[PDB]
């Protein structure tokens, strides 16, 4: 794969050995260059599969926080616990609405997102 | 006459080479006394249910009257002061270790007719063959060197032994098997120790498969959404 | 799995009613044999099943805890960590409550995440 340059230097050699040395020289360089193109590729393949092994290690790790610790939490989630903490209040229904509209996109928005945050700010 | 050796978790199955390292420096004075003998050697024991060291050191009943004598090879002290090594070379019974006085009471009892006594062998090696294959524990290069058609099984016994080692029982499970002094009652024993700890692994394993699974399962109906979408 | 010496006797017999019997004896002798080995194996089944639940149930945990340790090198252990350091403190509710959500976000998420990046600044 050398450049046709290279092939014109070549070329210009008359000694059998030095065209030679050249012609090995390019080979290695095109080796070089594929050797570490093949090594790259593999190397990312392999970090996108333990990316993925990683999503399976995470669902574990849910699986392993379940009855424990955070995700034990309460039955209340923050959909049910402000439908709880308003279920007391003589409330009009306009608000109602409002809290459907803000609670679908809670649910729609990750946790996550800063507009998860400032979603859960203003239904506090 | 020496102390009793501190396992401290660490199960020595027959003919099985393992690498005990107790914190304790106490047992660095006792191998290096031990140095000068022309042939050194070293105690190998279990411990009983409820593992204890200081009981270790106040009563000496807690460690099982079983033990495998067997000879030091080397010292490596590579990272800690003790590497100790003990291998599985002769099983003894002590009548009572509170009285050492010791006896190679090694029952291998054999029928004279043997034409179906090494046909459990065959179903006990095609057993360990599946349990390795589907719970992969160690290199199989063991069982390349160690075939049964080889005939270079002069211990059936040890390799039954080894083959039960493979086994992941808690070491109550060994101690029962070990107990048992018919040939065909450890042999069954064995192999249904064998086959719970395939399965108590093989749990193990299939909850992350499942959940390589479900996340297969869910990105498969996400991509049926997204052609239609 | 009769025995050679069985296949020979069975060989010796001429009358086929009699090779007959004799393969059906065999079959029977060695149909109880196996009965008699499972039955066994059944049985021995049953008493180290006698082993409670609750074994299997550390020996989950366990697993658990032997997930991605790296060897105790003490990092990647954030979580862990975080949660010691909580546990000398006398803390409110609406801290921990919103550490529980932030933590299990982290779960969720990937450890080379700039969100998560950023989360874990806010949790340090």
């Amino acid at each position: 794969g050398a450049e046709s340059h290279e092939l014109q230097d070549v070329l210009e050699e008359t000694n059998i050995p030095k065209r030679l040395y050249k012609a090995l020289s390019l080979l290695k360089k095109e080796f070089e260059l594929s050797k570490l193109q093949q090594r790259l590729g593999r190397e990312v393949e392999e970090k996108i599969k333990q990316t993925h092994r990683k999503y399976l290690l995470q669902e574990q790790l849910k699986i392993i926080k379940k009855e424990l610790g955070l995700e034990k939490d309460d039955k209340d989630a923050i959909e049910e616990k402000f439908r709880e903490r308003l279920k007391e209040l003589v409330v009009p229904k306009h608000v109602m609405d409002v809290v459907d509209e803000e609670l679908s996109k809670l649910g729609l928005l990750d946790n996550h997102s800063s507009e998860f945050n400032v979603t859960r700010n203003y239904l506090d | 006459h020496l102390p009793l050796i501190a396992i401290t978790r660490n199960p020595v199955f027959p003919r099985f080479i393992k690498i005990i390292e107790v914190k304790n420096k106490k047992l660095v004075e006792l191998l290096r006394r031990k140095v000068r003998l022309a042939q050194p050697y070293v105690g190998v024991f279990l411990k009983r249910d409820d593992s204890n060291e200081s009981d270790v050191v106040e009563s000496l009943d807690e460690i099982f009257h079983t033990g495998t004598f067997a000879q030091i090879h080397e010292m490596q002290d590579l990272g800690d002061k003790l590497r100790m090594i003990v291998m599985g070379h002769r099983r003894v019974h002590i009548s009572r270790q509170l009285e050492m006085v010791e006896v190679e009471n090694v029952v291998h009892e054999d029928f004279q007719v043997t034409e179906e006594v090494k046909a459990l062998t065959a179903e006990i090696v095609k057993t360990i063959r599946d349990i390795i294959a589907l719970n992969p524990l160690y290199r199989e290069s063991v069982l390349q060197m160690m075939q049964a058609g080889q005939r270079v099984v002069d211990n059936p016994i040890y390799l039954s032994d080894m083959g039960a080692a493979l086994t992941g029982a808690e070491s109550h499970e060994l101690q029962d098997v070990l107990e048992e002094t018919n040939i065909p009652k450890r042999l069954y024993k064995a192999l249904s120790l064998l086959k719970k700890e395939f399965e108590l692994s093989k749990l193990q394993q299939r909850l992350g498969r499942e959940v390589e699974e479900k996340i297969k399962q869910t990105h498969r109906k996400y991509l049926l959404q997204e052609q239609l979408k």
